[PDB]
């Protein structure tokens, strides 16, 4: 029983070190500095916006796309088709012209 | 951890058991070497025969 | 079947801690009480020659009881004997059968206590261990000879 105790005690000690360091790990995660941004970010939009960015993440995610790579690769290919395509005084000389 | 506490009680029982179980040899010892000096007596009667 | 919530086993093997104290554990060495005893019988069957009155009578029913007491002592003896045989037999047969059984651990605990592991118990096995018996009573010292004869060479 003496060394049954002692195997217990340290089977226990190891159950311990990971259940605690874990906890530690959820309250981390709980709550996670990530975590506050990303809700309050979320919770930043107006009523249509919100409901519009709610319905987009529910296409994105039946596709899978709701991921940081899609978003980025959409930013990135939208920036690359603005910059180099640089972008009144159009609508002024028109209607100048017609006049 | 709640099952441990019930493996201290019993090895404390089993403690308890071991004392008394080593006390009841002493004393069966005991009456045993009693009747060793019994017989020891009986040898010294003989001799005065 | 009751399981045991006290984690105390029924039947455990043979920790080595107290393989030790097994092997201290025997029959006490009693045959010098019993050369004693059978040193003072030959003198008291000196003394009995060198005192009884060859012209009286009686001493057979002296020598018949000092025979039965020898015959009975000769056998306690053999009972000790045997007793310390089966002794050493058992303790032989309990460390082949308790290290047979998987030493003790947590999970041997659970096993042991539970009934799931089965050892030898010594407090069983020496129940179960055979009584004490007469072996090779020790009537070969002169002392039965003239206890069983000296009726008949008083007579």
């Amino acid at each position: 029983m003496n060394d049954v105790i002692g195997f217990f005690n340290e089977r226990e000690a190891d159950l311990k070190s990971q259940y605690e360091d874990k906890k530690k790990f959820v309250k981390e995660m709980r709550d996670t500095p990530e975590f506050q941004s990303w809700m309050r970010e979320i919770r930043s939009y107006d009523q249509d916006t919100k409901e519009k960015l709610n319905k987009v993440a529910e296409k994105y995610e039946e596709e899978g796309n709701f991921n940081l790579s899609f978003v980025q690769d959409v930013l990135d290919k939208l920036e690359s088709e603005i910059a180099m395509v640089n972008h009144e005084s159009a609508v002024t000389i028109l209607d100048q012209v017609t006049a | 951890l709640k099952d441990k506490k019930p493996f201290a009680n019993t090895k404390k029982t089993l403690e308890n058991q071991v004392e008394e179980l080593t006390e009841k040899c002493s004393l069966k010892t005991d009456e045993f070497l009693k009747a060793k000096e019994k017989i020891n007596e009986i040898f010294e009667k003989l001799n005065t025969i | 079947g009751a399981l045991n919530d006290n984690p105390i086993p029924k039947s455990v093997p043979l920790h080595p801690k107290s393989g030790k104290y097994f092997h201290n554990l025997h029959a006490r060495d009693l045959s010098n009480i019993y050369q004693q005893c059978y040193k003072q019988i030959d003198e008291t069957i000196n003394q009995l020659v060198d005192s009884t009155s060859p012209s009286t009578i009686g001493i057979e029913e002296q020598v018949a009881d000092i025979t039965s007491t020898y015959k009975l002592l000769s056998t306690y003896e053999s009972e000790s004997n045997s007793f310390d045989e089966h002794i050493k037999d058992l303790k032989k047969n309990f460390k082949q059968s308790s290290d047979a059984c998987p030493q003790i651990d947590l999970s041997t605990w659970d096993k042991y206590r539970t009934g799931e592991l089965t050892a030898p118990k010594l407090s069983e096995l020496y129940l179960n261990m055979p009584t004490p018996e007469p072996a090779t009573m020790v009537n070969n010292t002169d002392t039965l000879k003239i206890l069983k004869v000296l009726p008949y060479i008083w007579n």
